[PDB]
DNA sequence: ATCAATATCCACCTGCAGATACTACCAAAAGTGTATTTGGAAACTGCTCCATCAAAAGGCATGTTCAGCTGATTCAGCTGAACATGCCTTTTGATGGAGCAGTTTCCAAATACACTTTTGGTAGTATCTGCAGGTGGATATTGAT
DNA sequence: ATCAATATCCACCTGCAGATACTACCAAAAGTGTATTTGGAAACTGCTCCATCAAAAGGCATGTTCAGCTGAATCAGCTGAACATGCCTTTTGATGGAGCAGTTTCCAAATACACTTTTGGTAGTATCTGCAGGTGGATATTGAT
């Protein structure tokens, strides 16, 4: 019976994911989500597959940057745990509100 | 075309593990349970804004297909320029 | 000596329709003028871009329209689009 | 002779707008409706702001609109605020707003 | 023998200054600072009166707004006192750092 | 009484600005920090304005030189032309 | 029988850059030096990024520059990082960077 | 089968110049292609505005020059200005 | 609570900075009539690639467990707020002169147009090679003790 | 520290994807040359409006005092990380047509040029007034007790 202490796999993962460049959201789920939102703006639309890829690349890049900013907000609060309030502070300061 | 499957609740395909991976790439060690819904919301707003503009470009061109270029131009307007897809 | 143009008098005409008993400071009018010039450039700029994206040599009201949609927030876009299509109808039918 | 503005029922100069578009290198060519459309939109947006800035003047017991009135008008309206969200109105100050945790205890 | 509690005048001033629109830096000091800075870019420079004004309007707007985000950052860390870190966090998230 | 111009931006003036921004209590170190930030702001804007001046073969920075610099820095200002 | 590129001592295409300036409606007229000067700047910047990207390829024991290398190049260089501070390189990933307080012990 | 142009062969030439044994993936080339188009559009835009602001109808190498000083940061600007000046001087004398 | 120091409120008054009003004016747009050039919907159809179906590769959901993080409590001490005004810096106003802006000039350089050549793209079919993803095998990191 | 469970780092290999290659060709380029149009530098100069400075205004540098904030120390409760486990969902590879995108004809529309009419910026002189800034006194707010 063996166990890593909480935080050890987490750091392992940070090193792993910061080292690679593959998209981290599954393709199809993300694709449905796009098609859904789009349909709600306009019916009977098609997407070039690269257009979905473009969106996915943008979206993941946006979200990863948002989390660094979020992480900074937590740390500023003397925490190591990101919370919705941190995301909210980031987005206000960023002028997304 | 006969029949056209109903899309609903797809936001949920952005799973807890996928969101954890993105946090990791973003250098986050610890994630409170409430982050996942919050992230889903934020992603939804992000996509709506980009897809609206993308689709607007599509319609202006009188097309039914959204191009890599429509998204690239939408991304540019919103100050999130993307390289790697024709723009 | 050289004539320095401004939207100031048109702004002033519109002020009166909207608030006939209300005046406007110089500084305020300057700001209103900036505003018009700014939005002018933003809309024209987007329309230019649109034309180019679609290999077209002309900026037509369709471009200004899509431009307005892309630039203006929800409700403001809608009303502006309606005022826009209105003005073009009225202008066409008039001899 | 009758101005294109009066033909389109507009206080805003269709003629000038037309010209400014040509000498703006926006495209090779410029359709006839574009300046009409464009001018309407500008008139429209001018009215909205003047309306709300007037109201703002009224509130503060004034008949002359000043920058402060344009600022209060724009930042108290969600949609105008967003359109002008990277704009500074000279001599506008800010909306009165104090974070509640900064208020003394009851 | 009458003294106001810490923060009473602070609140009073917030209300006062949030209500007015005058510039809050003295014209002359600011004009010198502008000219000194411009000197490193080109010598023998003259400035329109309105150009110095425009710079002041923009600087004070900028700084007032940064104090808003800064204040939010202090509050986020459960404080009521703005500190250089709060300015730093704000500028980092704004993408100025 | 020899003194840097940056110091002309005084404690009370910085305090007033904070106040307009809704700030109640201010750490002593804020004043130097703010001066630093303001200096970078003016540098960036002035650099760009002067660049407009030089281009126009002038020796006077015009309000329009500033207004244009502000516009490309993403800080559009209304009320000084353009 | 000589191209303007060779005349200017450039790899990048002066003719092409001339052509693209005209159709972009940036101004009525395009001077003769403009495409020359711009094509040079273009070539300078692309050389600068390729140098740095090449090094990142080599630091990883690779022979073919891929997007990750471009990203390592840009993000590691203060000036290229600012020039492209609002741009995203598809397939570029991020820089390894874990904040201090997150690491183990004291 | 419409002809889609890019800067790819020029990026490749310059690549050979600096790193003679290094190749580039087609995605990496795509990004390189995007980057040139981007910087081109950004310089051409600044040049465009600059001309207008100065009531000029012509974009000369002087306009490009200021655009470069406006757009690029410090050291990249210094060096880019050399290389463009160098190319124009060498262009003028070369006929 | 009460008591008093001071800030805040409203009303009314008043001089003038800054607004609206005005006519000449003339010059420069904007609009009107005539001849020219050009763009882009509609009609048509090759053909890319998008949507939509079945089989294989591995990531997701869920429950359990407890490590350690968060957020409450308390508290000492440090640090920023408030305070009074003579003192020194900024503001207001007075006046030469830099330079910016208006104007006219003329030419080097730009547009235009018309063969003439070069080249950058693709397409067809081939031909080579960097490296991703598999294996096993030797060394680091981590956590119990 | 010692042991050991597990991750990590090499090194070496091998199919094959995707990259470099090449031969045919061509349309759209870029180049060359000669004709005609003009933008803007260049030079003189007139008048703002900008730097400078004396006198008048008034905001701030000072140090002292202590309320109340920040941050360290401590702790219980419980959230969120780790991991084992069962299997559903995505990924990968191979077959039909909506629609995009490429060609062409053709007129409805924008350009151009010159002309004739008015509008809008300025300046002139004067014309007018909304309100900032001051008074007075009534009432609210804050803080001491
Ligand atoms: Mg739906």
């Amino acid at each position: 019976p063996h166990r890593y202490r909480p935080g050890t796999v987490a750091l392992r993962e940070i090193r792993r994911y910061q080292k690679s460049t593959e998209l981290l959201i599954r393709k199809l789920p993300f694709q449905r989500l796009v098609r859904e939102i789009a349909q709600d703006f306009k019916t009977d639309l098609r997407f070039q597959s690269s257009a979905v890829m473009a969106l996915q690349e943008a979206s993941e890049a946006y979200l990863v940057a948002l989390f660094e900013d979020t992480n900074l907000c937590a740390i500023h609060a003397k925490r190591v745990t990101i919370m919705p309030k941190d995301i909210q502070l980031a987005r206000r300061i960023r002028g997304e509100r | 075309k006969r029949h056209r499957k109903v899309l609903r609740d797809n936001i949920q395909g952005i799973t807890k593990p996928a969101i954890r991976r993105l946090a990791r790439r973003g250098g986050v060690k610890r994630i409170s349970g409430l982050i996942y819904e919050e992230t889903r919301g934020v992603l939804k707003v992000f996509l709506e804004n980009v897809i609206r503009d993308a689709v607007t470009y599509t319609e202006h061109a009188k097309r039914k297909t959204v191009t890599a270029m429509d998204v690239v131009y939408a991304l540019k307007r919103q100050g999130r320029t993307l390289y790697g897809f024709g723009g | 000596k050289t004539r320095k143009e401004s939207y100031a008098i048109y702004v002033y005409k519109v002020l009166k329709q909207v608030h006939p008993d209300t005046g406007i400071s110089s500084k305020a009018m300057s700001i209103m003028n900036s505003f018009v010039n700014d939005v002018f450039e933003r809309i024209a700029g987007e329309a230019s871009r649109l034309a180019h994206y679609n290999k077209r040599s002309t900026i037509t009201s369709r471009e200004i329209q899509t431009a307005v949609r892309l630039l203006l927030p929800g409700e403001l876009a809608k009303h502006a689009v309606s005022e826009g299509t209105k003005a073009v109808t009225k202008y066409t039918s008039a001899k | 002779a009758k101005t294109r503005s009066s033909r389109a029922g507009l206080q805003f100069p269709v003629g000038r707008v037309h010209r400014l578009l040509r000498k703006g290198n926006y495209a090779e060519r410029v359709g006839a409706g574009a300046p009409v459309y464009l001018a309407a939109v500008l008139e429209y947006l001018t009215a909205e702001i003047l309306e709300l800035a007037g109201n703002a003047a009224r509130d503060n017991k004034k008949t002359r609109i000043i920058p402060r009135h344009l600022q209060l008008a724009v930042r108290n309206d969600e949609e105008l605020n967003k359109l002008l969200g990277r704009v500074t109105i000279a001599q506008g100050g800010v909306l009165p707003n104090i974070q509640s945790v900064l208020l003394p205890k009851k």
